[PDB]
């Protein structure tokens, strides 16, 4: 939504463009648009849902 | 100077005029071909007209 995906080697974070403040990638950091066959350079990672744990407990 | 992949730089340039990023990524080849042909047209215009 605002920022850029980065990786310190192992885990994928989403930061703001002008200052390294990494954040877990969740569905509120990111927005869905399209699918995986059209983008060039798309990677595989896990997007955390802030809602699923609440439903679970 | 902070390096950044040119496709992502163009994504920022698109997101700066009110067009989301996915527009570029889903239309990256189209935009690249349009830019290349535009530069070719610039060459033709400068070479034909003084
Ligand atoms: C990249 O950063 C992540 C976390 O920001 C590092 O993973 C953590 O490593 C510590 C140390 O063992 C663990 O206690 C955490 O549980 C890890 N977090 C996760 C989510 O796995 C990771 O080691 C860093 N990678 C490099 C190459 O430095
Ligand atoms: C990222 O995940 C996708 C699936 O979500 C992987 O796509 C697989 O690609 C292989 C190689 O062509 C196919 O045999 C599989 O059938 C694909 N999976 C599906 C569900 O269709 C893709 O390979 C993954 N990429 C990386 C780098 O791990
Ligand atoms: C980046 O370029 C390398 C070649 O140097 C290529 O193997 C790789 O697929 C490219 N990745 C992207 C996302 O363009």
């Amino acid at each position: 939504r605002e920022g850029v995906f980065v990786s310190n080697g192992t885990h994928w974070f989403v930061t703001q463009r002008n200052f390294y403040e990494p954040q877990i990638i969740t569905t509120d950091n990111t927005f869905v648009s399209g699918n995986c066959d059209v983008v060039i350079g798309i990677v595989n990672n896990t997007v955390y849902d802030p809602l699923q744990p609440e439903l679970d407990s | 100077a902070l390096q950044i992949p040119f496709a992502m730089q163009m994504a920022y340039r698109f997101n700066g005029i009110g067009v989301t990023q996915n527009v570029l990524y889903e239309n990256q080849k189209l935009i690249a071909n349009q830019f290349n042909s535009a530069i070719g047209k610039i060459q033709d215009s400068l070479s034909s007209t003084a």
